[PDB]
């Protein structure tokens, strides 16, 4: 409950910062003010367009990379354990793949962005 | 079964049917693909908990790891989608009916 | 008397929040020469309380091309996540007593993230949709060695228990037998605080104001707020991972000014480091993390796992 | 009300795949996608696991976020489309739901509901374990034997995202 | 499929040891030490049993010496005693290395007025043997009798009567 | 790739294929599948192309979905049995989500779709992999699930599956395409005699997989892909056409060669069990599959097709792709009959 | 499995974690740990076609620890009883309920 | 120093964890009565509620076996307030 | 020479790295040439989670105590001066 609560009370409080800010200023609205910015001179063409991503290797070794630590915010609590001959090279095993596997996408150059 | 049961398995078949059901975007299929798996994670740790069969414990965890490898799988095969035709439209995949 | 408890944490934070930006404003002029605010109240005491109430009663713009729910919605996430942050920290008690109080906070980070994500997106402007983007790039730099850094200290602690730390530095700082993560961590967190040099996503001399500039008056004022609560946030993580104040039972309030005025040091020294350095690429700061940082990080992680085995020195799980 | 802490989450659980099921834009479809991984988090939370309900949210939010990213980049139109937008998008959205509050309205009244398949409309709490009273989470330990148990798992898992980082190099060597 | 036997309310009848965890804290050590016999055939019937019905009585003389063994503290060393676990309920982990000083002083209290000996590090998570007078439980889970394995096939190997005998096939 | 990047591919290929074979435990069996289903696409990629990009793709997004049912039917039996053991199913749901998973990543009819257009849009050695080493795993699943199968599914799929292979065939002029339509019609023998033999799955199996790679390593050897490509081969290779001759009539079933040997040994199997109806369909319904080998023997050995005049260059070359084991395939895709009863080694 | 290594290699790769009934870490039993060792012990070697109906037993038993659907029925039934007892005006729960 | 500390923080936790392991036979037996008079409660309520019923038969096991099974939340805590079934199965997790 | 040569090249170049493998290898290294590490075992094995089940009796037991101060059973001694 407290956990409940405690997260209520904060988006509450934020939201009423939004439904004050919106309800008590003055507002005068028209085109030209809520126009999309761009220092000045209307944008050339959507914002919506397609953005290319030049570090897209790396966004989907992140994805692994982001899993490996799944597998090793475990390690606290494993250490723990009476077979620590087995739990020690298990750890150390997994931690070396995943720097081999950094290794390689270095040397291979997939840490460098597209051009 | 319990009733939590029967949403997670609603939302396994709701996302199961998003999938089978293409529009245009390859992108929102591969959403339903990980939501699929996270009803299974769901499912697969519910059961696990509750019976405390605590070896299964780590089940999950290597669920999501396979899950993972998918995803960035599918990532990589939606760059070369879009790299060749300038869209993630699986329309545009109609070579092989000829 | 739990509600009493949560509004004295969160009334004191906005207005830390709101008086950090003075002191910001004049560590900044000094060290460049000059003064600072010191017209609007005392020693310009009452600035941040004009700022506030310009804000709030100045005009919030929907951009005509917004998506108009997602465009409110993200200042709401950001202020109310940066918030929820302060809820598991030991100060020495936490308000919420977590098992896995660190996994938490970096949950809660990641999800921060999207305030930024959705608020650039959602503006429809090309300098917002920028920033945005220049936002997941800096997560996808340090997200992983962030996490790796602290599983190397959390070796040393035993614990994802937040006020475990507090027994884990009871004799000894843990700057000394972990000051090469400590130096990483600095870094990671000013990288996560979105903080020069690495301030990348607002990147004011290249994107104007990148993914908040469609933003004005209260809403702009939410993103304001929640990045200088996260700044403080986040060097009060730091001060409990690597400055462990002693905590007497009966004095808790001895605990509380010690690990305060180590908390405001490290906040001071973000700023004095923003007045120093000139701004990173945002490709280069990828690089400092995957092709530095991150080798090491997974060195040190080999060696934190390593070293309480063949010490004989496993702390206690509990 | 609080007895039905998860059939409520759960309800929300299933709101947020109808909503990126029914595949409007991806920025959108991500959004459901966060918010069922937030509350399925809580499902597992309550259940005991902790550590299993945080690392599941902490995963999908960095799983979101690359989605994000490609999307901008690859799975954008001059309109993205909201639920209410299309017609496809609203009309599955919309069956989603009417086919959830049908089935959450009879389990309710009936305490009970036969969905094809027979479910108990008690409240989950019932099946709960009535003696605990160990010095350890049960969840950690099943989870750290993994090192010591999961010799064979930690090798095909670690191969695997090995074999993982070169696949995708080669799958995007144009 | 059977009514499930339950005692009636009044076997399951026994004068509580009403203190709070800190004051149990307090007193493990040496509850530990004098209250060994009966706590050890209960635990012994409870894992053999596996039935709390089944170990009532042994419950009981738990139930017995624990208040025999609170009271002769509260007899002999009260003061030295409360100011003890007083000590342990400050705190929130009630931590025993933040009241070492009080628990000298009650250690050497029940050393001193009743020969109490605290056990050493590690004394209390000996596995003991403890000797009773019940007899060990023949089918402690209501086994049914297993079905018989199937007829062993045994002999001698010959080879296979005129071959393979597929068809056409002489071999 | 590199050379050492591709051996190493490889190798986890056949080691997903080996964790499913090996593995006692439902999460190692979808591992297994998940390993093998990442290293492969690599393979199809391999050339890098909008034809390879589409198949990897359509290839990705069938096994994927695949797996997902695999993994809802292994945590459906977890609920109704609390075990993980690789075996017969505790639950009829259960059994047929998992069985429908194997038939998609088996790519048996309705499933099929994806199977011709995969094969087309990778290359030949990767054709040989998909259409041979792929089936392995599914198989041996099948192998031990079948005691809680529901017959009813299982021959459905079979039946179709020789239906759609027979017909879908007739239509074919890419090698690529007719290997895979025949790919599916003889996936269906082998689930159909599943449920009454499994050692006659296996038979079956084995008996396709060497006379599969016999095949593709012909078409390999000539760098062939469409009919009329190889009906030049008579002009280059005139031992090649008489290979591929005894090998399709062999793939067709025709006594005396070893592919009637799977053919015979199902109908028995099938007559035993008082099932009469059946197999007499499935016979004859396999004359379909005949008709389109025969076309090939026609266009490619039986007749000599018009030639080219740039033909003549290639005379004054040897052939220099390796043709591993084709010798020793080619003789055992043709002249096993007589060795029918070593079958009881599969037992 | 299809080819049995790890029987013939004696070493053991994933069986651990096939049952529950299994050594787990720090003995720590699950639920329906008696239930599913009645029901292994009763079927062990005699062939799933016999233990289907020889350990039918065990098996319900263990099915009704591991879903507990025959309960839930008993206790939905009870719970329907007592609200139809409480608007007709036929019973007072006790203090200590 | 690390090293030092953690030692003496192990020696801790072992003192810690004896404390429990003296204690534990006396909270077993608690726990045991208390069971049972839940369980006993449950089944004198049981009789009056489902007394009119039909076929019921007061207090019928679902199980074959004769062997004593734990009850689950729903059996123990079945006929009592929310306040107190919200505690025994949600209390312990909600606990800050 | 070309075992310094090499090295102080990457000294120069990539101390980053340099000091990466170091500091990873002494991790590989260190704790087979500790004598502390069996140690490390023989605490988390000392450390009580369970209850320690007694043992019926039978009458032809003597390495078991009968009480938990008795001298047989393991000690901590060697824990106290640890
Ligand atoms: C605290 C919450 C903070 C967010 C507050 C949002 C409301 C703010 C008020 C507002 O929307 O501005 C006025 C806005 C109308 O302004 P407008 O310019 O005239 O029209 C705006 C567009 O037509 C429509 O506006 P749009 O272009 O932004 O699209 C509408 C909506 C799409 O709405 C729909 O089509 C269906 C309803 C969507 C919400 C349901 C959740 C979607 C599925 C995920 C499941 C989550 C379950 C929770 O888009 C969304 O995706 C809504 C996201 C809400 C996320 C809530 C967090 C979870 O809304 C109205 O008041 C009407
Ligand atoms: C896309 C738009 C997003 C907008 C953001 C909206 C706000 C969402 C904020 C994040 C929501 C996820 C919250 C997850 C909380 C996890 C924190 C935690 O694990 O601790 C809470 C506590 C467990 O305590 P623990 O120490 O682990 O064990 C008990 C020991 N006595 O367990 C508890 O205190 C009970 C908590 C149960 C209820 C959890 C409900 C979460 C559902 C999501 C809302
Ligand atoms: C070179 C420039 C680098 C710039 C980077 C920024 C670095 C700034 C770091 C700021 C924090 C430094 C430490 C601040 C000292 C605060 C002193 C204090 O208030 O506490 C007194 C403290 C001893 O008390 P205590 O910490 O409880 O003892 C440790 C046992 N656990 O102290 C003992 O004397
Ligand atoms: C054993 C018990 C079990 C029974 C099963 C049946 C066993 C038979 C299995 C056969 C296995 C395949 C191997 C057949 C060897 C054929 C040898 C041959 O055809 O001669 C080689 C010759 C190739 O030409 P070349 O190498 O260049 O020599 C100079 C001529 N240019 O060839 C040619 O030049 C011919 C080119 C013209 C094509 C004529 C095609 C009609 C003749 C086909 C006869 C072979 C049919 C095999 C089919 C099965 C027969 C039962
Ligand atoms: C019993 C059946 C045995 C079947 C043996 C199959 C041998 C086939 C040999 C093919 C001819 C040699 C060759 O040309 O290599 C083809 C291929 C390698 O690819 P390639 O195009 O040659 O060059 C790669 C450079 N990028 O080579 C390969 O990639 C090998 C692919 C075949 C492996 C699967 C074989 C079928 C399954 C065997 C299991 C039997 C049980
Ligand atoms: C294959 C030759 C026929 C060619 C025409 C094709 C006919 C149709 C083929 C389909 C299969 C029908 C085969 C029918 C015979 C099989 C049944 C059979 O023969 O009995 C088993 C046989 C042992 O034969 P058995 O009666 O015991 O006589 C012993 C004589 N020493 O044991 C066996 O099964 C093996 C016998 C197979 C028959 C061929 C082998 C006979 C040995 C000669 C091999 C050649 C040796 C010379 C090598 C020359 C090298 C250049
Ligand atoms: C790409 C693949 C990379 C694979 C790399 C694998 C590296 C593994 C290096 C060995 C790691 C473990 O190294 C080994 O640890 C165990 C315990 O932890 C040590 O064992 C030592 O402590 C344990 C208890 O702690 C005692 O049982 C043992 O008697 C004692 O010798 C070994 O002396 C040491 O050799
Ligand atoms: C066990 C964990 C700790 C061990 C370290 C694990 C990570 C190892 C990282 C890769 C090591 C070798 O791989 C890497 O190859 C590339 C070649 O393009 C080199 O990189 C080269 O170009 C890049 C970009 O200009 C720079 O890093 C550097 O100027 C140069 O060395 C790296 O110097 C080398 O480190
Ligand atoms: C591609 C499809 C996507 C949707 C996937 C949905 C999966 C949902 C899985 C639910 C599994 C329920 O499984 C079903 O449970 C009921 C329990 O009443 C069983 O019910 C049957 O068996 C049990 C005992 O054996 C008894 O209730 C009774 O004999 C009979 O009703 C069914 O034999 C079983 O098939
Ligand atoms: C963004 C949209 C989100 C939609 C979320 C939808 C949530 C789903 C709604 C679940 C509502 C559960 O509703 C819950 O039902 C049970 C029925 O026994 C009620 O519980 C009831 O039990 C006893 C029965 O003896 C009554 O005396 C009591 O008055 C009543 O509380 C709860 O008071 C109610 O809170």
């Amino acid at each position: 409950m407290n956990l409940m609560l405690a997260l209520l009370t904060n988006f509450t409080l934020a939201t009423l910062l939004v439904i004050i800010a919106f309800w008590l200023p003055q507002l005068n609205v028209y085109s030209e003010k809520t126009s999309p910015y761009e220092c000045g001179f209307d944008p050339m063409g959507s914002a919506r367009l397609p953005f290319s991503m030049k570090f897209f290797l790396v966004a989907i070794t992140f994805l692994l990379f982001d899993l490996e630590i799944a597998l090793l915010l475990p390690l606290p609590w494993a250490s723990q354990t009476a077979n620590l001959n087995t739990m020690l090279t298990m750890a150390l095993f997994l931690i070396i793949l995943l720097a081999v596997s950094l290794a390689y996408e270095w040397t291979q150059k997939g840490l460098e962005w597209t051009e | 079964m319990s009733m939590v049961y029967m949403n997670i398995m609603m939302a396994f078949t709701v996302s199961l049917v998003g999938l089978l059901m293409y529009r245009s975007h390859l992108m929102s299929s591969l959403l339903c693909l990980e939501g699929m798996m996270l009803s299974l994670f769901v499912m697969a740790a519910l059961t696990i908990l509750n019976s405390h069969f605590t070896l299964a414990s780590m089940m999950p965890i290597i669920l999501l790891v396979f899950a993972a490898c998918e995803a960035a799988l599918g990532l990589s095969l939606l760059v070369m989608v879009s790299n060749t035709y300038g869209t993630d439209y699986v329309q545009n995949l109609n070579l092989l009916q000829c | 008397m739990f509600m009493i408890n949560i509004l004295m944490l969160i009334i004191p934070i906005l207005l830390a929040v709101a008086f950090l930006t003075l002191v910001e404003r004049k560590v900044l002029g000094y060290m460049q020469l000059r003064k600072g605010p010191n017209v609007v109240g005392p020693y310009g005491l009452l600035q941040p309380i004009a700022d506030a109430i310009k804000l709030f009663i100045k005009e919030p713009l929907r951009p005509a091309t917004s998506s108009a729910s997602m465009f409110i919605l993200a200042p709401i996430m950001a202020l109310g996540l940066a918030l929820t942050m302060w809820i598991p920290l030991p100060m020495p008690y936490p308000l919420i007593n977590m098992n896995l109080g660190v996994l938490f906070m970096l949950a809660m980070s990641s999800l921060a993230v999207y305030s930024i994500l959705w608020s650039g997106w959602a503006s429809n402007s090309k300098y917002a949709l920028i920033g945005a983007l220049r936002a997941v790039a800096q997560t996808i730099s340090y997200e992983v060695t962030l996490a790796i850094i602290l599983l190397s200290v959390l070796l040393m602690s035993g614990s994802f228990t937040l006020s475990t730390l507090i027994t884990t530095q009871e004799q000894m700082w843990l700057i000394l037998p972990a000051w090469p993560l400590a130096m990483m961590w600095f870094i990671s967190t000013l990288a996560e605080t979105n903080r020069a040099p690495f301030d990348l996503t607002e990147g004011e001399s290249e994107l104007v104001s990148g993914f908040n500039v469609e933003y004005a008056a209260g809403p702009f004022a939410l993103f304001f707020m929640a990045e200088y609560a996260n700044i403080i946030m986040m060097n009060i993580f730091t001060a409990i991972l690597f400055l462990g104040t002693s905590h007497n039972p009966h004095m808790p309030e001895l605990y509380t000014i010690n690990f305060t005025i180590k908390s405001l040091l490290l906040t001071m020294s973000f700023l004095w480091i923003r007045a120093s350095y000139p701004r990173f690429r945002y490709d280069q700061l990828m690089h400092l993390l995957w092709k530095n940082f991150l080798p090491l990080t997974l060195a040190l992680c080999m060696w934190h796992v390593s070293l309480p085995i063949l010490t004989s020195g496993i702390p206690p799980q509990t | 009300m609080m007895l039905y802490i998860v059939f409520i989450l759960s309800v929300i659980f299933v709101m947020g795949f109808v909503g990126f099921s029914s595949k409007p834009s991806p920025i959108y479809g991500g959004l459901g996608l966060i918010v069922s991984g937030g509350v399925g988090c809580g499902i597992v939370l309550n259940f005991g696991g902790s550590f299993l309900g945080l690392m599941v949210f902490l995963i999908y939010l960095g799983g979101m976020m690359v989605v994000f990213g490609y999307t901008t980049a690859m799975a954008t139109e001059q309109y993205p489309e909201i639920w209410l937008s299309n017609k496809a998008v609203l009309g599955a959205f919309v069956t989603g739901l009417l086919m959830e509050f049908f089935m959450v309205y009879y389990v309710l009244k009936d305490k009970e509901v036969e969905v094809v398949f027979e479910f108990n409309g008690l409240g989950d709490w019932v099946i709960y374990d009535t003696g605990d009273s160990g010095f350890f989470s049960e969840e950690a330990m099943g989870i750290a034997a993994l090192y010591s148990y999961g010799t064979w798992l930690v090798i095909v898992t670690g191969w695997s995202l090995l074999i993982g980082v070169v696949v995708i190099m080669e799958i995007t060597r144009g | 499929p059977g009514i499930v036997e339950l005692p009636s309310l009044e076997d399951l009848k026994v004068q509580e040891v009403k203190v709070s965890s800190s004051v149990l804290k307090a007193a493990a050590h040496h509850y530990g030490a004098q209250c060994d016999k009966p706590n050890k055939e209960f635990m012994l019937c409870r894992w053999e049993e596996k039935d709390p019905r089944r170990c009532l009585e042994e419950g009981k003389l738990v139930n017995q010496c624990a208040l025999e063994f609170f009271r002769q503290i509260k007899r002999h060393c009260a003061e030295p005693f409360t100011e003890y676990w007083t000590c342990i309920d400050y705190s929130g982990l009630q931590l025993f290395r933040r009241c070492r000083k009080q628990q000298a002083q009650f250690d050497e209290c029940v050393l001193d007025k009743l020969g109490w000996v605290r056990p050493d590090l590690g004394d209390l998570s000996k596995v003991t043997k403890v000797k009773t007078d019940r007899p060990l439980p023949e089918n402690p889970y209501h086994s049914r009798a297993r079905p018989e394995p199937n007829p062993e096939v045994e002999g001698d190997l010959k080879p296979a009567r005129h071959g393979s005998r597929l068809f056409f096939w002489t071999m | 790739m590199n050379p050492i990047i591709f051996i190493i591919i490889l190798l986890t290929i056949m080691l997903g294929t080996i964790i499913v074979m090996i593995s006692s435990h439902w999460l190692l069996v979808w591992i297994g599948f998940e390993m093998n289903m990442l290293a492969i696409i690599p393979i199809m990629m391999k050339n890098h192309n909008p034809r390879a990009t589409e198949a990897s793709t359509k290839y990705f997004l069938t096994q994927s979905t695949a797996s997902m049912l695999l993994m809802m039917a292994v945590i459906i039996n977890l609920m109704f049995s609390g075990q993980w053991t690789v075996m017969k199913l505790f639950n009829p749901m259960a059994s047929m989500l998992m069985t429908m998973a194997l038939a998609m990543k088996l790519g048996m009819a309705p499933f099929h779709f994806w199977v011709p257009e995969v094969t087309q849009g990778i290359p030949l050695s990767s054709g040989l992999i998909l259409l041979t080493w792929q089936k392995l795993a599914p198989m041996s699943v099948l192998y031990q699930i079948f005691p809680s199968i529901n017959l009813n599914l299982i021959l459905t799929l079979s039946v179709l599956s020789i239906l759609i292979g027979g017909w879908g065939g007739l239509n074919q002029t890419q090698l690529r395409k007719i290997m895979a339509y025949s790919s599916i019609a003889h996936m269906g023998w082998m689930t159909a005699v599943l449920p009454y033999n499994p050692t006659m799955t296996l038979l079956n199996l084995i008996i396709y997989i060497i006379m599969t790679s016999t095949m593709f390593t012909m078409f390999m050897a000539n760098s062939t892909t469409t009919t009329l490509s190889l009906s030049h081969t008579w002009n280059k290779t005139p031992i090649m056409t008489v290979l591929i001759l005894a090998t399709l009539l062999s793939m067709g079933g025709l006594p005396p060669l070893s592919g009637f040997m799977p053919k015979w040994m199902i109908i028995q199997e099938m007559t035993k069990n008082n099932s009469i109806i059946l197999p007499t369909f499935m016979a004859i319904t396999a004359l379909l599959n005949l008709y389109f080998y025969m076309r090939l023997t026609y266009s490619t050995t039986l007749t000599m097709f018009p030639s080219t005049n740039n033909m003549k260059m290639k005379w004054q070359f040897p052939l220099m792709k390796k043709m591993t084991f084709l010798p020793t395939m080619v003789v055992l895709s043709t002249m096993m009959l007589p060795l029918t009863p070593m079958l009881s080694v599969l037992e | 499995p299809f080819f049995d290594v790890q029987k013939r290699l004696g070493v053991d790769l994933d069986r651990w974690m096939t049952i529950q009934s299994a050594e787990q870490p720090h003995k720590i039993p699950s639920r329906c740990h008696a239930f599913e060792k009645e029901w292994i012990e009763c079927a062990h070697g005699i062939g799933s076609i016999r233990a289907e109906k020889e350990c039918k037993i065990e098996f319900e038993d263990f099915r009704e620890c591991l879903l507990r659907q025959k309960t839930m029925k008993r206790l939905h039934a009870i719970r329907r009883q007592r609200e139809k007892l409480i608007k007709e005006g036929k019973y007072t729960p006790p203090p200590h309920h | 120093s690390m090293m030092k500390w953690n030692r003496e923080r192990r020696r801790l936790q072992i003192e810690d964890f004896e404390a429990r392991i003296a204690l534990m036979p006396l909270l077993q037996a608690e726990k045991d009565r208390r069971v049972l008079q839940m369980l006993r409660e449950n089944l004198e309520e049981e009789a009056t509620v489902m007394k009119d019923v039909p076929g019921w038969k007061v207090g019928e096991s679902v199980f074959h076996t004769t062997r004593w099974v734990t009850p689950m939340m729903g059996e123990l805590y079945g006929l009592r307030a929310s306040e107190e079934v919200l505690s025994a199965t949600y209390g312990f997790i909600w606990y800050t | 020479e070309r075992v310094a040569a090499f090295l102080k090249n990457v000294w120069a170049k990539e101390p980053v790295l340099v000091a990466s493998f170091a500091i990873a290898g002494l991790a590989v290294i260190l704790p087979t040439l500790s004598p502390y590490t069996k140690y490390s075992l023989m605490i988390n094995r000392a450390t009580p989670y369970n209850y320690p089940v007694p043992l019926r009796d039978d009458g032809n037991m003597p390495d078991v105590p009968s009480h938990p101060q008795d001298p047989q059973g393991p000690s901590l001694e060697w824990l106290k001066r640890l």
